[PDB]
């Protein structure tokens, strides 16, 4: 089936086929290009014309240029040969290490697992981060979402999770960079080589990398999350492995959809978003799941536009996650890092039957005292500290100590602070917050809890200050 | 490229194709010939097999324009009519064809000076008063126009006659007369 | 646009407020937002009009004093102003009324207060004739005789 | 929400005026506890005007955004015809 | 903006309500016992 | 000839519908009979939508459009150095034509992952606050964000002027070629800026691309990409270029105009959906290349103007999510006399810390720590912290159009962080500073030269510094 | 070329030309009308049709009515014969004094001066007004935002600026009343006639008035600023003068552009303004500048919608303003004239590199002493009283009597040179007049007048 | 008619908000491009050409006059709405009424701080 281009508008290309109209989601190769230009069929417009989304730039496309139908969707190589390699949206190697010699190729469009393929197990996933471990613990095989505005710490947190969880991981891991900084991809690649996780000399690599970054046209940014999904789905279904899937940033997926929704001729929805936002997001997100054939633990960074948490894209992502870490700019500007909002982060294993009654009660008490401080904020702000009860003053003192104790130095953040990163066990976290709550440190200065690991470092810092 | 615009204007797809063809035909002084050819091509268009093949939406436009091309070559049309039909088939406006046709038709309807004017009456009036109004009305015309009368009969006016001369409109009916008297009675 | 357009088609708007229903006062009629074109002294009589305007004025003054009460508290108010706040709270409760149709919502019996009884009761509260009675004596009563009987009973119990 | 921000702005402007007047009364009576009250109410008025300035910035942002959102709704409904 | 502080809710409107209720339940107690 | 020629069907709203050009490519430069140029944006089955790089006043219906056969490109080369050109590479300074023999597409994609390496070399701005606390490396993208009239352009101009010490030297790997893109500014402002650079002798290595407030919106939308191609010519040929976009808020406004006139769905604040892609595809092209690709770099300094200091708006957040850090300029600090009005607690440089010279690290780690403690404080230990913070803040102020060599910044920050200024009262710090610098410049050129050669303060040089600062602070007021 | 009206929708008129379409921004004269109706071409729609915005009302227009292409944009008479007259957006006299008899016409649409015609150095436009010259001077060729409306002497300040520039610099003035109320336009005309700025008998008028009233369609109120700017451009380029251009109000210029853009069917931008808000403002404001022949300095009355300075219209105007002059009512209540707020008026050229080290130091000292004075007023020691005294004297000395007010107050009008202003405030700051009473500095010119008034 | 014949008239438009609403209905149904609050681009032109007709003539034109008292209903006191903004821009001053002042007993509920008359004392007798 050979068609011809009849219209080019940005990333959208209308192709006219005389014989053999290609189905929706097929891949078409444009003829006469130096690099491979792939168009994905999106719509049948009638009159033997299809509308398509281009996976690369459409500059230099001419009306009348030929286009071949591949006969199948975009197919990427899947297999253990993708480990330690970097591939782009269409599965080409972009590390100059030669071709990816897998035995099988998968289409990046597949149906989500059925309802009878779901898994219900909910082991906890200890990360070593006090606020996450205490208030909103992650789960093995679960979906984790890191929300946050611009420059609040999503990448530092996802790199700390790669450092804490992916390094000591038993199975494989996939990192999909979706609409992010290319120099961050270069950083991650060379950091995974110098850490030995990617091995350029043998077949001992444990991480696959997919990248369509913020220089790429919207079609590539819309399909690169699907490519990463496809690699992870091969490692889950066809090897039963436990996979880690890091996506950064998943919002960009949605954002790229918007950019083509205008050109595909669709009436916009709220905030100028595609009318298909929730269905597109669900079609993508239901593939990122654990089945009873294998587990996928997913950490997705979710950009929050203009710090608006009710924007359609983050508000729609919220329902797809098992645990959410909501970073705050207000909390970041106080110097608390990670900027996790303790009264906005949730998890579904925060249930006493799963975490134990001790962990549950400590977390609930911390959130209660933080909520009480938040209630007092107005009175404190205008009338000052002097007009509070001694009970209100005591709860403010403890709440500020707990606030500072929720901060923590990261091992990936040394380079721009010098302070060694601390990895706090779960029992230490429960213990330290239990002790700050019981009143065992009402004498220490609140700056002694700032940027420490366990509670013993808080006592040591309080000593050193005096 | 300066156009020869017709005396009356038609708008829409029909008007655009009719104006284009009128302008093309006036440059070559072939207006009457193109008129006769569009009459014939429209009556060809109304053929049931041909109508079924031309309105069909899943037929490729290539085969359809080839079909119109050969079925125009079977008629030995002017190049203007042939190019018009190919332009309509190539653009996918064949469904509008007869409309276009009639548009061009009604264009030349005024080119011959034929002024349309309908006389509605209560009961069908006979030919004597009709030739009377023939003569007294063609006084209403400018240089060189001829009447197109269509004597309609609706008795709901119960008298007089409503005369629509082109866009002029005189109401000699008795219903408007009595209603005007009544409004003067109440106001 | 729908209520705002409706407003100009009416002769006597009754505006129900959620801020008033959450106080427990029913019906939740907003006294400072309800209007009637016959609230005219030449129509309802100067006594009716003067009582209505005095009620509305003391409620607006209560509003204006509540900010000062929020900052300085109650004990640092003038004596005239504590009197204003007392009579205003009493008038708020007395505008409440038990309905015959709400007998299931309240358990109370229905009361249908005549016009002169309403004018008289509110005039007596504005005059100070009931400064000694508590404010819960006026909550959900009919005429003012019922407020007096309720105060006597609420005392005779405790 | 524009109505939330308007309610809060009104409340805090009122708090500011009340604390300002209390400060003036205390600075009159100051002619140890009275000076303490004067400074306390002065600081309360300073903080109230600070909050008022921040809330006015937020209010202006929110009302501009509301006007634009309504325009976009009208334009999108009209372009569908 | 006469009742702006208590129509806004929040600490300064809820504390106002609590203070008013405290004072007037005190006064209703010291008014009922004197009946 | 409806294959290399078209006839304008309609014009208005900046967009020309052209009939013909059946052989035109997407994003190809076409040329109108009136001398104006355009970009073929929308190829449609019956017409081409052409974005006009100029005023619609010049195009009438029926005008003939020829095609150039070339995707939109600008001239590049060293023949542009010292010239003021418009968004298309045409000279506007009246010194004749640009003698460029190379052209480059304005819409090329950024280098991928493999061609790059982490930023390692310092890009010296000459501003004490920046070079000590917010260091910038070659290949970085650092945002200059702030309100109106807070000193953003002054920072950029001081950087350009500062590069003169290196561009006069003999070390070619230390030279930096500067590009200043003016987007929607006043034309008088750009003329005054060009004169300010000519006085400082800084134009001989500077290109100025100017699309001002009276230029069509497509020209202001295009100027950043033209400037970026001019800088990529150096990045890809082993040299190092700096590029300032002043500013990207106005480019975003021009692109929003072009999108609304094309009837594309508005989003937040009526901006198009792809207003993030607009800036991301541009600032991704500022990169550091590894030695297999030449080893050159392109440093970007995008400027962003906020309204009432709101950096949580749409376009500010977008550019913050694109760049490698930001320099927040505050209005409160500008009005109080602190200039540059850098908010040192919010200004960050993610990738430039690994590019700082060793001596600057030696003094600036301490300086950062002490200013941080001063920010946390505002006894006899907290009053000492207040004193030290006040002294350091007075030490970070700087005049205009006078950037400093790195060794002199090191000397001054040394005198400040080691404690020699603690008994001077703050209102004299500035004075002392000038005096101290003057002395170290005249009598102690060899210590400065050896600190420049070592890149570090040896303990020999540390002893010399201690001696000099004690001996000078002695005989001072 | 002659076309015919094919559509009339409000103030938008589609005109079809059978031959030779007029370029965009050309002026078209509708034929067969009792008064002159001009249409400005805005788009080429295709099919030989153009869409135009009407400069007057469109009632009684007929489809098929003939329209004449003028072959240029709107052309207005430029020259000295425009001084003392009133004209509308299409260059017609509206003061009933007959035809404006100039020798040259100019199109109201012209390009900003090229990059090589710009003056590379900023300089001060000396106005002879003490508070302006000292604390927030005017740049020669800059834009000045005049804040403050009614009851603060805005018109007296405008007339005094006209008079001072005509006397000191020898340059004329233009006044563009964009969206001008007809009542206030009449009032201003007669205020200018009485204060001598306009002279109906001889040729010594100093200002040319261009009015576009509020009852005019949006296109007229959108182009009236360009009409005034074209008069000013003649006086700069052909006479080599230092022109003033007053634009009142500039927000109304923005609103007229918004209404025109909405009528042309364009999708509104954020808040609600035209998508071309910045380039409209830019193509207007870039023409007000210093060339190699003369300059145009523009004082522009600013209105801030909803008192939100981040609103798109003020925020787009503020990008061009080189100075700000705030007329305050609190200062007028103190009897100080002009009512220029000395602490809120700003200038970008208040910079030691532009105004000089001495001027800048004097201005910063004056500003700090006024800030200190209000700081002390907050609570009401040893030298606090000395700052109170010197600040009272500084306040009184910023006042000044204007020539255009001589027929009201009787006092003579002072045009203080810049050096005299700097020196007077320098001496008051250095304590050289701590013996004179504070009422000796009220309504005088240089400082010599203050000492001669204290002699009394 | 009176203004032209040497006499004096007063006109009260009660109110112009509803006329703006009617004009917006006609415009939206005629498919004219909507603007802010769906009002057409020439709603300012509407009210301004209505209100500039209230004038004071000189004695050479009979000396007559027409005074306009347009009425505008604001929603929740929002004078920054579209039509209130327009008509406040057009007129020579405003008499602002408050509902809080109304229920405080201040009737006519005129807010003196906000009300203004840019004619002012030139429209008063010397006694007043
Ligand atoms: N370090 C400084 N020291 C003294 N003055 C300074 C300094 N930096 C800037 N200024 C002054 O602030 C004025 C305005 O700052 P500048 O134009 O450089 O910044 P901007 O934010 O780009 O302003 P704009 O809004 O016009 O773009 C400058 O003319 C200069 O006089
Ligand atoms: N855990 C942290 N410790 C210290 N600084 C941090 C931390 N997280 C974020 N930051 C600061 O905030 C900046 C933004 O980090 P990043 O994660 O890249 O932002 P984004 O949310 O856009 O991905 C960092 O450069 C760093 O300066
Ligand atoms: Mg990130
Ligand atoms: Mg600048």
């Amino acid at each position: 089936a050979t068609g011809r281009i009849v219209a080019v508008i940005g990333a959208v290309v209308d192709v006219q086929f005389d014989e053999g109209l290609p189905p929706i989601l097929n891949a078409l190769e444009v003829q006469g290009r130096e690099t491979r230009l792939v168009l994905e069929v999106a719509q049948h417009l009638g009159e033997s014309t299809v509308r398509t989304i281009a996976m690369d730039g459409t500059e230099g496309l001419v009306r009348g240029q030929k286009v071949l139908d591949s006969g199948a969707p975009i197919k990427i190589p899947v297999g253990p040969e993708t480990l330690g390699r970097i591939m782009n949206v269409i599965g080409e190697p972009i590390d100059e290490r030669g071709p990816i010699k897998t035995k099988q190729f998968a289409p990046i469009h597949a149906e989500a697992p059925e309802f009878m393929e779901m898994s219900v197990e909910q082991e906890i996933l200890v990360t070593g981060i006090k606020v996450v471990d205490l208030l909103a613990p992650y789960a093995k095989g679960g979906k984790i979402g890191l929300f946050g505005g611009a420059g609040v710490g999503k990448t530092v947190l996802i790199m700390e999770l790669i450092n804490n969880v992916a390094k000591a991981h038993g199975g494989y891991s996939v990192f999909a960079g979706v609409g992010e900084r290319t120099r961050e991809g270069n950083d991650l690649y060379h950091e995974m080589i110098e850490s030995g996780v990617i091995n350029l000399k043998d077949a001992t690599s444990k991480v696959a990398l997919v990248y369509g970054q913020m220089n790429e046209p919207p079609g590539a940014r819309a399909r690169v999350a699907l490519t990463g999904l496809t690699v992870a789905e091969y490692f889950r279904d066809q090897e039963g492995q436990d996979v880690l899937l890091f996506i950064d940033n998943i919002f960009r997926f949605t954002q790229a959809g918007s950019e083509v929704s205008a050109l595909l001729g669709r009436i916009p929805s709220a905030v100028g978003y595609q009318p298909t936002l929730a269905t597109d997001m669900g079609t993508m997100q239901e593939r990122i799941t654990t089945t009873k054939k294998g587990s996928i633990t997913s950490v997705q960074a979710i950009y929050v536009p203009a710090d608006d948490l009710t924007d359609p894209a983050p508000a729609t992502t919220f329902a797809h996650l098992d645990a959410t870490t909501v970073l705050s700019r207000a909390i970041a500007e106080l110097g608390i890092y990670p900027a996790v909002d303790p009264l906005d982060s949730t998890s579904r294993i925060m249930d006493p039957n799963i975490v134990g009654s001790e962990h549950y009660d400590v977390a609930r008490g911390v959130q209660k005292i933080l909520q009480d401080y938040k209630s007092l904020q107005d009175i404190i702000a205008i009338l000052g500290m002097d007009e509070l009860s001694e009970e209100d003053k005591l709860t403010v003192s403890r709440a500020r100590k707990i606030q500072r104790f929720l901060s923590q130095p990261f091992q990936v953040a040394e380079v721009f602070t010098g302070h060694m990163g601390k990895l706090v066990p779960l029992k230490e976290t429960i213990k330290g917050f239990q002790q700050i709550l019981a009143g065992e440190y009402d004498h220490l200065p609140e700056q002694a809890f700032y940027m420490v690991g366990p509670i013993e470092e808080a006592v040591a810092k309080a000593d050193k200050l005096a | 490229a300066k156009l020869v615009r017709p005396p009356v204007q038609v708008y829409g797809i029909e008007g655009r194709y009719a104006t284009a063809l009128y302008s093309a035909a006036s440059k070559q002084n072939k207006l009457e010939q193109v008129e006769k050819e569009l009459l014939r091509v429209a009556q060809i268009l109304k053929e049931p097999k041909v109508a079924a093949s031309v309105l069909n939406p899943y037929v490729k436009r290539s085969i359809k324009v080839k079909s119109l091309n050969d079925i125009t070559a079977k008629e030995r049309f002017s190049p203007l009519t042939t190019n018009l039909i190919n332009l309509l088939a190539e653009n996918g406006r064949l469904s509008n064809t007869q409309g276009v046709v009639s548009a061009f038709s009604t264009m030349m309807s005024v080119h011959r000076g034929e002024v349309p004017c309908t006389v509605t009456s209560a009961s069908p009036l006979e030919e004597a008063t009709l030739s009377e109004l023939k003569t007294v009305l063609k006084s209403f015309l400018s240089q060189g126009q001829v009447l197109k009368l269509e004597a309609k009969t609706d008795p709901s006016i119960l008298g007089g006659m409503i005369v629509r001369i082109g866009e002029k409109y005189v109401d000699m009916s008795v219903k408007t007369k009595i209603q005007k008297l009544g409004r003067a009675m109440r106001e | 646009p729908a209520p705002a357009t409706t407003f100009a088609h009416l002769d006597a708007t009754t505006v129900l407020s959620r801020a008033i229903a959450e106080l427990g006062i029913y019906p939740a009629v907003d006294p400072l937002d309800s209007t009637s074109r016959i609230m005219d002294p030449n129509i309802v009589g100067s006594e009716h009009y003067d009582v209505a305007r005095g009620v509305q004025k003391i409620l607006q003054d209560y509003k204006s004093l509540q900010d000062i009460i929020a900052i300085l508290g109650m004990d640092e108010l003038s004596e005239e102003d504590k009197l204003t706040v007392s009579r205003a709270r009493k008038i708020q409760r007395f505008l409440s009324q038990p309905f015959q149709v709400a007998e299931v919502f309240t358990g109370h019996m229905g009361k249908l207060v005549p016009l002169k009884e309403t004018i008289k009761g509110f005039q007596q509260i504005l005059a100070g004739e009931y400064d000694h009675l508590p404010e819960q004596a006026f909550y959900m009563v009919g005429p003012i005789e019922e407020a007096v009987a309720k105060a006597d009973k609420l005392a005779e119990e405790h | 929400t524009l109505k939330d921000i308007t309610r809060r702005l009104k409340s805090i402007k009122n708090i500011q005026k009340i604390t300002k007047s209390m400060k003036m009364v205390a600075a009159a009576k100051y002619a140890s506890e009275q000076s303490a009250r004067m400074t306390a109410m002065d600081n309360a008025s300073k903080n109230a005007s600070e909050m008022i300035d921040k809330l006015t910035l937020t209010f202006n942002r929110t009302r501009q955004a509301v006007i634009t959102k309504e325009l976009i709704e009208i334009i999108s409904g009209a372009a569908a015809l | 903006g006469a009742g702006s502080i208590r129509e806004a809710g929040g600490a300064f409107g809820k504390r106002e309500q609590a203070e008013e209720e405290r004072y007037f339940r005190a006064q209703s107690r010291e008014q009922l016992a004197a009946l | 000839d409806l294959e290399e020629t078209g006839r304008v069907l309609s014009i208005g709203d900046g967009i020309a519908r052209v009939h013909g050009l059946r052989n035109v490519q997407a994003e190809e430069m076409v040329e109108f009979s009136s001398g104006l140029k355009g970009m073929s944006l929308n190829l449609e089955p019956d017409n081409v939508g052409v974005v006009v790089f100029g005023n619609d006043k010049l195009i009438k219906e029926g005008d003939i459009v020829k095609r150039t056969g070339a995707i939109v490109d600008v001239p590049v080369g060293e023949e542009l150095l010292g010239r003021v050109v418009d968004a298309l590479g045409n000279a506007i300074d009246g010194k004749g034509p640009i003698g460029s023999k190379t052209r480059r597409r304005v819409g090329l994609k950024a280098p991928g992952i493999i061609p790059r390496i982490s930023v390692r070399e310092p890009m010296q701005t000459g501003i004490k606050a920046v070079d000590s606390l917010v260091p910038i490396g070659r290949g970085q993208r650092e945002l200059i964000i702030g309100d109106r009239q807070t000193g953003k352009t002054s920072i950029a101009i001081d950087t350009i002027i500062n590069q003169k010490r290196f561009n006069d030297g003999s070390d070619e790997k230390k030279k930096l070629y500067c590009i200043y893109v003016a987007i929607g500014q006043k034309r008088s402002t750009v003329a005054q800026l060009v004169k300010r650079l000519t006085d400082a002798d800084a134009m001989k290595y500077t290109i100025v691309v100017s699309a001002t407030a009276s230029d069509a919106a497509p020209l202001q939308y295009l100027a950043p990409y033209s400037g970026c191609s001019m800088g990529e010519y150096f990045r890809d040929n082993g040299k190092h270029a700096l590029i300032i976009y002043d500013d990207l808020s106005k480019q975003a406004v021009a692109y929003r105009q072009m999108s609304l006139l094309l009837r594309r769905p508005p989003g937040r604040e009526a901006y198009p959906g792809d207003v993030f892609y607009l800036h991301s595809r541009l600032l991704e092209r500022a990169a550091k290349m590894n030695d297999a690709f030449g080893g050159g770099s392109l440093t970007a300094l995008p400027v962003i103007e906020t309204q009432a200091g709101d950096v949580s708006a749409y376009i500010p957040t977008n550019v913050i999510s694109i760049t490698d850090g930001q320099i927040f300029l505050e209005t409160e600090l500008f009005y109080k006399g602190i200039r540059p009005a850098i908010n040192v607690g919010l200004s960050v440089s993610r990738v430039g810390s690994a590019a700082q010279t060793r001596a600057m690290k030696q003094v600036a780690g301490t300086m950062k720590l002490e200013l941080a403690q001063y920010r946390e404080v505002a006894d006899a230990a907290t009053q000492q912290l207040l004193s030290r913070g006040v002294r350091l803040t007075e030490l970070l102020k700087q005049g205009q159009y006078s950037p400093m060599a790195i060794e002199e910044q090191v000397a001054v920050i040394y005198a400040g962080v080691r404690g020699y200024l603690d008994k001077l009262e703050p209102s004299k710090i500035t004075k002392f500073e000038n005096a101290f610098l003057s002395h170290v410049v005249s009598q102690h050129q060899a210590l400065l030269g050896t600190i420049r050669a070592d890149g570090k303060i040896s303990e020999q040089s540390d002893a010399k510094l201690k001696e000099i600062v004690t001996n000078f602070l002695a005989g001072f007021e």
